[PDB]
């Protein structure tokens, strides 16, 4: 109970939702990063297939 | 307690409702063999003996190409095998052959699965049919499917989902056929029938998700979103909590009228959270433009009557409270005079989940929208129009017309969509 | 293309935060079993609103 | 010796009682297992007044939580005390009114209020005297207010020579939370005019500014405004429990504050609150109470008094204080303010001094104000309700549940008539 | 008797407020999450 | 609590962007990444990350220019929807950014300076940049000044000009230019300001001792005169000026609002190693017409009104001990209806240097904004070349055939020469 009654508790939890998210949301970069280079790789396998 | 049953028909429902069960296993803790690695799943799982959960949802089509893929896919072996039914032969873009001849086969067989899903169910608070105006099956089959569950049915709750054919890019040629005589049976035998646009949502994508080169997995991929703001008041506690039964009845003034439009913020993407702050006040100004609009349909020109909100994630109720007062005071956003508490404000705990290779960002709030505007009048006169251009000489009405109808249920049902248009007229007019 | 709808297997960090349920379990049983019936007898004591059972003497 | 059995009507009833039974139990130093940890034997004295005895050295509250969706009702047990109640209090429905009143009126709640009615006459047998009963809702949704109406026409009938106290949270006009909000108001004060001894009027919208303006907090959730709400509920009848040595209990305001039956709609508010940057660089006082506690910043409705007379006057204070230096203050505001006070009432004020503070306080007071400016909160929802009844918005979702369509003119010829009656005592 | 009663009950007061910062301090240091709190594949 | 949105448009005002917004980044010690290892809340925005992102919009008609922004140190640090481009230019021509070109990117813009006025609690005024000599520095530049007046009410807008030159013009078409958008900046504009660029060019051949500047070093010496300006807003002073005080104090008719910008001292780090920079040396030298801003002489005219902006290591002791001295002397003069023409804003904090730029450590200096009645030798000399262009149909035929027709020239010519007839009755004594 003493958790819901303070405030600052509150702030501090809103706080460190969002530091995670950072993180959260840098390691999706990193895997939309991983799924270009495979459009890519795919790309140059039907390019030598045309040729 | 709270439970509900989800009927996907047709090609569109499939496609759909895959999107759907792959964000709500994510959110629930599911496997995709149906094990998990708390009764929240009560809602759309059912539990047995062997700690295993069966969706309740009915994958009904009338072609085997579109629901083999659920039957060998990855989520194999998540669905009950007789819950994927199929038809023998597809309707091919008839209205009437999903109504009078095709669908008449195997609708004795869907309402059998029906019945066995409800019966299951300690209580029932309502459905959810997903389907599409463009197709046959999603048009004719639907049609006399909701006059058997009315009947059987009393007054239980069938939400709908509708793909309304985007006003310039369409598929199909008889398209606008199907969709006049579609709206004759979900006038009369619908409780409310959510309205999105296929071509609000290619543009959207365009601008605001920074993809040049969408696909079906991305548009399916915001559409679940939507339902999972809505089923997340059923699914995860709130400081106020809004139910199915609760926004039916607070969003809809007349029975002929229960034609809502979404809209969903933020729709950004994973480099530019970075940069933008994401607060209780911007995303509510997100949900009133007419750009990130989900149907094809200018606000501006017409006059709401409600709004339903439904906020979710880290979001108090002083800042929303805040931020209607802003809405309000601007001249640029009108309302009908006899409606001044246009408002209905959701809230939820748990913010939304990310499927892994989609497109948005992890978000800590975001905001749905499920508003009643004027706007539209207007997407219903240009397919008034182009539905009178094509049945004035006569054409395609012979497919139609030996399958089972008649010549008149287009007359009767042009004199219902324009008597339609006139109740828009004459509640919109301020007196 | 149906494929995309699950061909990535879930990771830990795909999910969010805060998992908050709404456990339903005693309400449950509430409703199962119901909620309270009369068939008693009618069993008050008698009561004087100013005083119960007073001393009268003289 | 004078017992109150508790009623919470819906969702809005269930947090505020929740809160409510927290800050008397600590006031009582009782424990959610249930026993008794305290070291003043005066607290055990009077306990009786909301409590029952239970084997074991234990005491459980009496009350009993109505509500139509069990969501809302296990979220209670899960947070701070929810262990100290009978499970046989706690009774709910399976299909919610859905914000609609007549659904709540005729059609979902006059099947639960037999069960209810089960109850109730179980609470109210226990007694020896009961001195009457209370009852907490909100008047803008469907559970509180749609069968919360109907809960108080059940029980009046049956225990007429009673008090009736019941907590309205009277809709605020710009929040607009709900769409239907003046059809659920309109007919439900109908209901408060006729069959109630006692209601209050606390609105949402000034409990905004009160947290907003005064105690300076950044994020005030609903925890926070029912901080607020219950530490009136604790001061209105402090006097039955505590010992003083000027007393007024629950029936000596009852009978002085109402000049007429139909007006009793009063408007709270509560004096020493501050913030916590503010608390040490001002004293505790009688002037100091009585300066704020006057104020329209920290009146708990969207009424300002300046707008209109004040018709008689309540205030009960707490703590070890002077009352030379009580009715000084009292009489300083009645002689300088001479437009805002009735003339045909002198002394309007009455007044109460409780020996107990709120602990962690010095001194507390709370007040008790009906003035004419209630008629703005009756007025302009008036407005509102006839805005959507001309052009006849919404009312399928009413008249289709067995409702006639004369029932909405006999609430607003009714609502009219409180609006004017109000007027003519002005 | 009455002054030093006054000094002695400000006194306390601020022993109080000193207290329910540290427990502030306190309940931020340890902060424990319920598993059930915690998302099962989390 | 105070904010200020900058809107900067034309290629000029993309490259005076960024330096104006370079020194913005060491004033207030922010990296290029967005993020520090309450001074920055009239410029910066507010993320939970504690990222700050820039109040302002850059907007152009050309992708040549903002691509280099896009791929540049600060790439990360402005916003990507911030800097809206356009795909086709006007090409010097006023009319095809007014009629044709400029309505396409008019409606988005306002849309965006929307969004970050929305995120605005307290505004205290737009700052507008543009070039004259450009069609998107005058075209489009003009619709944005009208229908931001209808759209925002009485903001503030300020505007930094880019006069054309008296002699060496980088275009041909550059008068039509510069005529037809005085007439749109008399009634839709609050306060002005005029840089030509000879009289930059002859600050930093003599002043500055670099014999071959380039636009960065002209871009970089606006950017120690647009930091002056909001200073104050920024930083506390022993008395301090907003965006609204100045502007009263300078304008005395609402026909009139063309100050002449001014900056003291700017001299090397080798002649900042000898000479002393005491307060009264550096208002002597805003006097100066070799030391001027603007390609005419006050000594033909009169000051109407005066600002100053000291900064740095200044108090109000010799502050009042120079401007005696200045009233003393008879080479300036004042108009006779304005006898207590000043005003003095006085702050603490001194400038900050780029390393790498062309100014050295200082402690002390000035910027004057002096309302003169030289302003109309300006305009004498440009409604010369207008009328000697415009007297047999001169580089019209562009102009015409976007849909403009072809009395516009007349009526932003005998507009023009009503202004001067209203600048001269100021100039008389009673
Ligand atoms: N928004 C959206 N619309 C879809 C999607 N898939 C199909 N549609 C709509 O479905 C219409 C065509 O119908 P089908 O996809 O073939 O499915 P159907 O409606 O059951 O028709 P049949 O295949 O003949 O049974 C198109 O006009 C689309 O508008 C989708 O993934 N998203
Ligand atoms: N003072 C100053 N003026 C500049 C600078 N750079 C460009 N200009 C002015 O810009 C004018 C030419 O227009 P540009 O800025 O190059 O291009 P624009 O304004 O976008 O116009 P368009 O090319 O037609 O789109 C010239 O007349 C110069 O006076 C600069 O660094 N300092
Ligand atoms: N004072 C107060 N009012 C509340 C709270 N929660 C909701 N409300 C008000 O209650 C109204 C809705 O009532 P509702 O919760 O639906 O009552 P129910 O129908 O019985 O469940 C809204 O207009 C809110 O202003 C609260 O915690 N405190
Ligand atoms: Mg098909
Ligand atoms: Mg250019």
């Amino acid at each position: 109970q003493f958790r819901e009654r303070c405030e600052e508790l509150r702030v501090e939890l809103l706080s460190i939702h969002q530091k995670k998210v950072c993180e959260e949301r840098k390691a999706q970069i990193a895997f939309n990063e991983e799924l270009s280079r495979q459009k890519l790789v795919e790309e140059q396998m039907f390019s030598k297939l045309w040729e | 307690m709270r439970e509900c049953i989800s009927i996907h028909v047709g090609q569109a429902g499939v496609q759909i409702g895959n999107a759907c069960w792959e964000l709500y296993c994510l959110e629930h803790g599911i496997q995709p063999d149906g094990q998990m690695p708390d009764d929240s799943f009560n809602t759309f799982f059912s539990e047995t003996g062997a700690g295993k959960h069966v969706p309740r949802a009915v994958f009904v089509d009338l072609e085997p190409t579109v629901i083999d893929e659920v039957r060998t896919g990855t989520y194999r072996q998540l669905f009950h095998p007789e819950q994927l039914i199929t038809g023998k032969e597809d309707a091919a873009n008839n209205y009437a052959r999903g109504h009078y001849t095709i669908g008449k086969e195997i609708i004795d067989l869907v309402l059998d699965r029906i019945r066995k899903l409800a019966d299951q169910c300690t209580g029932l608070q309502g459905f959810l049919v997903f389907h599409s105006f463009g197709g046959g099956t999603g048009s004719g089959f639907t049609s006399l499917l909701m006059e058997r569950l009315s009947v059987d049915y009393g007054k239980k709750s069938k939400l709908e989902f509708s793909i309304y054919p985007a006003p310039q890019v369409s598929t199909a040629v008889v398209e606008p056929y199907n969709s006049i005589l579609t709206t004759h049976t979900t006038l009369e035998h619908s409780d409310c029938a959510f309205m999105v646009d296929n071509e609000a949502i290619y543009d959207i994508c365009r601008r605001n998700l920074d993809i040049e080169r969408p696909t079906y997995t991305n548009l399916n991929r915001l559409i679940g979103q939507i339902v999972s703001s809505i089923t997340a008041s059923l699914r995860f506690d709130g400081a106020l909590n809004v139910d199915l039964t609760e926004f039916q009845t607070n969003l809809v003034p007349y029975p002929r009228i229960h034609f809502p439009l979404a809209t969903y913020a933020p729709v950004i993407s994973a480099e530019k959270a970075y940069h933008e702050q994401l607060s209780v006040a911007e995303i509510t100004n997100a949900c009133f433009e007419p750009a990130n609009q989900m149907v094809k349909c200018d606000p501006r020109h017409g006059k709401y009557m409600a709004c339903c909100l439904l906020y979710r994630g880290d979001v108090v109720p002083k800042d929303v409270n805040a931020a209607i007062a802003t809405i309000k005071t601007k001249r640029t956003i009108q309302f009908v005079d006899w409606c001044p508490t246009g408002f209905k404000v959701g809230i939820n705990y748990q913010p939304p989940t990310v499927v892994p290779g989609g497109d948005l960002a992890k978000v800590q709030r975001a905001v749905c929208m499920l508003s009643n505007t004027t706007a539209i009048a207007e997407a219903w006169a240009r397919l008034d129009h182009k539905f009178d251009l094509m049945y004035a000489k006569r054409a395609f009405v012979h497919w139609y017309v030996g399958e089972g109808m008649e010549e008149g249920e287009f007359s009767e049902a042009r004199e219902d969509m324009a008597a339609l248009e006139k109740d828009y007229e004459e509640v919109g007019v301020d007196s | 293309n149906s494929s995309h709808y699950g061909e990535f297997l879930p990771i830990p960090q795909f999910f969010p935060c805060n998992y908050t349920p709404k456990e339903q379990v005693f309400s449950s049983h509430i409703r199962a079993t119901g909620f309270y019936q009369n068939n008693t007898l009618n069993t008050a004591p008698d009561r004087t609103r100013t005083l119960d059972f007073p001393n009268i003497q003289h | 010796m004078r017992e109150i059995v508790h009623l919470q009507a819906g969702q809005c009833g269930n947090q505020i009682g929740a809160k409510f039974w927290e800050v008397i139990s600590d006031e009582h130093g009782i424990d959610p297992t249930g026993t008794y940890h305290g070291d003043s034997d005066l607290q055990l004295e009077r306990i009786n007044v909301y409590y029952n005895e239970a084997t074991g050295g234990k005491y459980v509250p009496r009350a009993v939580l109505v509500d139509l969706e069990p969501g809302t009702m296990d979220s209670v047990r899960s947070g701070p005390f929810g262990q100290i109640f009978r499970p046989d209090n706690f009774v709910f429905g399976q299909s919610g009114a859905g914000n609609n009143w007549a659904k709540g009126h005729y059609t979902e709640g006059a099947e639960l209020v037999d069960s209810v009615l089960d109850v109730v006459r179980k609470e109210a047998e226990s007694c020896d005297c009961l001195q009457g009963f209370q009852l907490t809702h909100s008047l803008g949704g469907g559970t509180g207010s749609g069968m919360g109406t109907l809960l108080i026409s059940k029980i009046r009938e049956e225990y007429p020579d009673r008090i009736m106290n019941t907590f309205s949270v009277v809709p605020s006009p710009k929040v607009s939370d709900t769409v239907v909000e003046p059809y659920n108001a309109t007919l439900s004060v109908h209901q408060l005019v006729e069959n109630t001894d006692e209601t209050y009027c606390i609105d949402n919208e000034a409990l905004y500014d009160i947290c907003f303006r005064t105690l300076k907090l950044t994020t005030p959730t609903y925890g926070d405004l029912n901080h607020l709400v219950s530490a009136t509920m604790s001061g209105v009848t402090t006097c039955l429990r505590f010992p003083g040595q000027l007393n007024a209990d629950l029936r000596k305001l009852a009978v002085n504050m109402v000049p007429f039956p139909r007006l009793h709609f009063f408007m709270p508010g509560f004096a020493p609150l501050t913030s916590r940057g503010s608390q040490q660089y001002r004293a505790l006082t009688v002037p100091e109470l009585t300066q704020q506690m006057f104020d329209a910043k920290n009146m708990m409705a969207a009424c300002d008094p300046r707008h209109g007379r004040y018709l008689t006057v309540a205030a009960v204070f707490r703590g070890r204080m002077s009352m030379k230096e009580v009715d000084e203050q009292m009489l300083n505001v009645q002689n300088k303010n001479s437009s805002y006070f009735v003339e045909w009432i002198p002394n309007n004020v009455k007044t109460a001094v409780c020996d107990i503070p709120p602990r962690g306080l010095k001194m507390s007071a709370t007040f008790i104000g009906n003035s004419t400016a209630i008629q703005e909160l009756f007025k302009r929802i008036s407005e509102q309700f006839t805005a959507m009844f001309r052009r006849k918005a919404f009312l399928h979702w009413y008249t289709g549940e067995g409702m006639d369509e004369m029932e909405f003119t006999e609430a607003e010829s009714n609502m009219n008539d409180l609006v004017s009656e109000y007027q003519q005592y002005q | 008797a009455e002054k030093e009663e006054k000094r002695r009950e400000f006194e306390a007061g601020v022993a109080a407020n000193k207290m329910c910062l540290d427990k502030v301090q306190e309940v931020l240091s340890t902060h424990q999450v319920l598993p059930q709190n915690i998302h099962p594949m989390r």
